């Protein structure tokens, strides 16, 4: 309603709408608004750092794209676009008439995908896909050094990597490894659900020396194990998500067991003075708290580095990457190796009308013998990047193995992230 | 036989090593570490058991040589807790010496000053560093250990306290100075923002205290949260590598994390819970579980106490209308072993 | 015995298998034994 004041006031030309924060009505203007004209509050950055990539069960957004809040939303009937317009924002930057009327327009068109682009009261930001992807790293809020650079060790005096993996699922890791060609000494890896132990067991042809529950690790388990020199994991993003309908906490579960790769990285870690090259990469969803990350980026003590997967593969996969492997920050390089459409990933006699995927109306993406029907789940494993047939190891029903597909990583940005690693250690 | 020993020694020209000084006996698992003399495997159990067992007030609980506090000859110097039996003193030092010692009431004891003439009885050099390494070979499971610090070699304790003020304990237990402006704590309510460089320019400490609060809520912040921000600043007060210095930290819960929280934290910490009641009557009033590496914290222990009692009382004592105070008095305790390593003054 | 106490160690992933003598628990480890999973020592070559 204050809002709605101000905005009466802006349009008299009394007030500048960049002097005011567009979301909530807020005068305390700190930023400004990425996608559209007006100032931002932090409480305002605060809730469209929780709020804005979440997304329903529908594959819209939760709630409205401006203010991340509202009451009733207007989604949007454009292709591949999944933004929505609360009709109290619509009221303000469009008019108190022509929400109504925009209604009735049966072909509608959001305010990011108008063709026009320019409208009275609200106008488009030119550049705002360059302020999105500055705007995580404008969250300099939590502020830190920077992870120590060590030294590249010469080629003949380089060893095989060592890694140990908690939360390990499909074997990822060790796959990118195999990829980029490293050689692996031992690859440790804590894993509970028997799928996904069954499934690197086959395509990892027994070299991975399975271990029990992240819990039971202790720190003489890590000493005797041998020194490792690459830690990586992922919390669960089952429960964290917006996604799963079942959000009955939502630090309760999942929080637990980030603590525990807290832990056994702390156990792994070489003792000052101990110089030796040592690396670590925690992963994590973007729909997440904001106390939450802080908490995260504290203990971890780094700051997050956000890398979306639609720069490299056929899914929109933004997942928040802890560490201190090198050059974690720099742009992503898309390999002709890697599909950047969806209708590629498709099998043969079939044709998408996505070319990205949001996988958890339209909630089946493919339009196949003028019939709607599901990714199939080898279409699954190469919108991700796996290899072809990567998890038909075991008498598994088609409802779980695309469970076990979803919660993974996606290889292309985890062959990004590993692939200064063969600077450090030895090569096949 | 206590008495034997000196016609033992005088008549059959035997060491003191062969025979057990503490009660007499011939046959002896290894040598009593504070003096010079052998030491037989009950008493070695006894003395193991009592070891860095101390009173209420201050001063050690049991006998330094034989760990016997049915007779007890407390020291003169305030810088000593050390506390002895008059079974000793006339059997090790010749007949009529207790009695005087008693009469004297001036009197340093053997190991803070020896030139008085000693019958039988010597002290060990390097006594300190002997009474190490004879926990380390002879106890089962030994634990994080470290050497009795020499009492002009004791410097003022560097405390972080987290979540709770312990300034007024530690004062109270002489640890702590009422007449400086520059505090020896460093108090730290909200540890939400804090960095390992922002622990590390608060200067190196000696001593760790982090505490759940009891159950009126002074926040919602889960208890969980707590335990967590304690491990982290913990892993950041700890001295940088190489250090001989003794350094501990103290974990203290106010029955406020239930069992899976609680087996969260025991794993996180790295051991059980040791829960310390107060029992008045016979009736438990009150209890708290503690997590720490200071000398004998796990002694004081009561497996007496049942899971299902402790889940009774904070079940009553949610319920009462009554403000919720610290429970200063079951901790306060747990602080006198560093005594014997960090420097005490009191006025 | 004290083998039986190793093997439990082992069991546990405290130790692993092949640096203990399976056949009489000794530290000694030389040889791995040629059949079976674990070391072996010398004695126990003999
Ligand atoms: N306590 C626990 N210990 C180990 N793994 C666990 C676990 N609880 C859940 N998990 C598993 O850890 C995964 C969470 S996320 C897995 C992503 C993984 N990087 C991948 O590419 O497969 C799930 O497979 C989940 O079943
Ligand atoms: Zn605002
Ligand atoms: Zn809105
Ligand atoms: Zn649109
Ligand atoms: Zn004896
Ligand atoms: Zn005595
Ligand atoms: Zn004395
Ligand atoms: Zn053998």
């Amino acid at each position: 309603r204050t809002r709605e004041r101000l905005v009466y006031e802006v349009r008299q030309k009394c007030r500048n709408i960049e002097d005011i924060c567009i979301s909530c009505g807020s005068l305390n203007v700190t930023l400004e608004h990425p996608l559209f004209v007006g100032g931002m509050c932090q409480n305002c950055k605060n809730c469209f750092l929780e709020c804005a990539y979440q997304y329903d069960d529908d594959g819209y957004q939760s709630y409205c794209t401006i203010c991340c809040g509202g009451r009733e939303v207007l989604m949007c009937g454009n292709n591949n676009c999944c933004r929505c317009f609360c009709v109290e924002c619509v009221d303000l930057l469009v008019g108190p008439g022509a929400a109504q009327a925009a209604i009735k327009e049966d072909p509608w068109n959001c305010y990011m995908c108008g063709h026009k682009g320019t409208y009275g009261l609200l106008r488009r930001r030119e550049d705002w896909p360059s302020r999105l992807q500055m705007f995580f790293a404008n969250n300099h809020d939590q502020e830190f050094d920077p992870p120590k650079v060590y030294p590249p060790v010469p080629a003949e005096k380089r060893k095989p990597i060592r890694v140990l993996s908690l939360f390990d699922g499909i074997a990822t890791g060790l796959l990118v490894l195999k990829d980029l060609g490293i050689q692996v000494d031992r690859y440790i890896a804590s894993e509970v659900c028997e799928d996904s132990i069954t499934v690197g067991m086959v395509r990892h042809q027994g070299k991975i020396m399975y271990v029990g529950d992240v819990r039971s690790v202790t720190q003489k388990h890590i000493q005797e194990w041998g020194p490792f020199d690459l830690v990586i994991g992922g919390s669960p993003c089952n429960d964290l998500s917006i996604v799963n309908p079942a959000r009955k906490g939502l630090y309760e579960g999942t929080g637990r067991l980030f603590f525990e790769f807290y832990r056994l990285l702390h156990d792994a870690r070489p003792k000052e003075g101990d110089d030796r090259p040592f690396f670590w990469l925690f992963e994590n969803v973007v729909a997440m708290g904001v106390s939450d990350k802080r908490d995260i980026s504290r203990f971890l003590e780094s700051n997050p580095v956000m890398i979306d997967a639609k720069e490299v593969s056929a899914a929109h996969r933004a997942r928040y990457f802890w560490g201190n492997l090198p050059g974690m920050n720099r742009p992503l390089a898309s390999t002709v190796n890697d599909k950047l459409e969806l209708q590629e990933c498709l099998e043969h006699g079939r044709i998408a009308k996505f070319s990205k995927v949001r996988t958890i109306d339209q909630h089946f993406p493919v339009f196949m013998n003028e019939k709607e029907d599901i990714l199939w789940c080898t279409e699954m494993e190469r919108v991700f990047g796996f290899p072809v047939h990567y998890t038909d190891v075991s008498n598994m029903s088609r409802l779980a193995r695309q469970r076990l597909l979803g919660r993974s990583w996606s290889v292309p940005v985890i062959r990004h992230l590993f692939a200064p690693l063969k600077e450090y250690f030895a090569c096949v | 036989g206590r008495d034997l020993i000196a016609y033992e020694v005088k008549a059959n020209q035997r060491n003191i090593e062969d025979i057990c000084i503490c009660c007499g006996s011939l046959q002896v698992h290894t040598q009593h570490p504070l003096f010079e003399g052998g030491i037989c495997a009950p008493c070695k159990d006894k003395f193991l058991d009592a070891l860095f067992l101390y009173d209420d007030d201050g001063y050690q609980s049991y006998c330094s040589i034989c760990c016997s506090g049915e007779t007890l000859l407390i020291c003169g110097n305030p810088d000593c807790t050390r506390c002895y039996c008059f079974e000793c003193v006339d059997s090790l030092v010749g007949p009529g010496t207790s009695g005087k010692v008693h009469a004297m009431s001036n009197w340093v004891c053997y190991l803070c000053l020896p030139s008085s003439r000693s019958g039988l009885l010597q002290r060990r050099r390097k006594w300190r560093s002997q009474l190490k390494a004879f926990y380390d070979r002879e106890s089962e499971n030994p634990l994080e250990m470290f050497e009795t610090v020499p009492v002009w070699r004791r410097q003022p304790v560097r405390v972080l306290s987290l979540f709770e003020d312990i300034k007024k304990e530690l004062t109270s237990l002489g640890f702590l100075e009422s007449g400086s402006d520059p505090g020896q704590l460093k108090h730290v309510v909200d540890v939400t923002d804090t960095v390992r460089k922002d622990v590390e320019e608060w200067g190196p400490f000696d001593l760790v205290y982090g505490a759940t609060p009891p159950l009126g809520h002074t926040c919602d912040r889960p208890p969980s949260w707590y335990l967590f921000q304690f491990h982290r600043l913990l892993q950041y007060a700890r001295p940088k590598p190489g250090s001989p210095g003794p350094f501990f930290w103290m974990f203290v819960d106010n029955l406020v994390l239930n069992k899976e929280d609680l087996d969260v934290a025991s794993r996180f910490l790295e051991m059980e819970p040791v829960t310390i009641p107060d029992v008045h009557g016979g009736s438990l009033q009150n209890a708290v579980r503690v997590w720490s590496n200071i000398p004998a914290i796990r002694s004081r222990h009561w497996a007496l106490v049942s899971e299902e009692e402790l889940s009774l009382l904070a079940q009553n004592k949610q319920s009462s209308k009554l403000a919720a105070k610290w429970p200063t008095k079951l901790v306060k305790n747990c602080f006198l072993p560093l005594r014997e390593y960090f420097k005490y003054f009191s006025t």
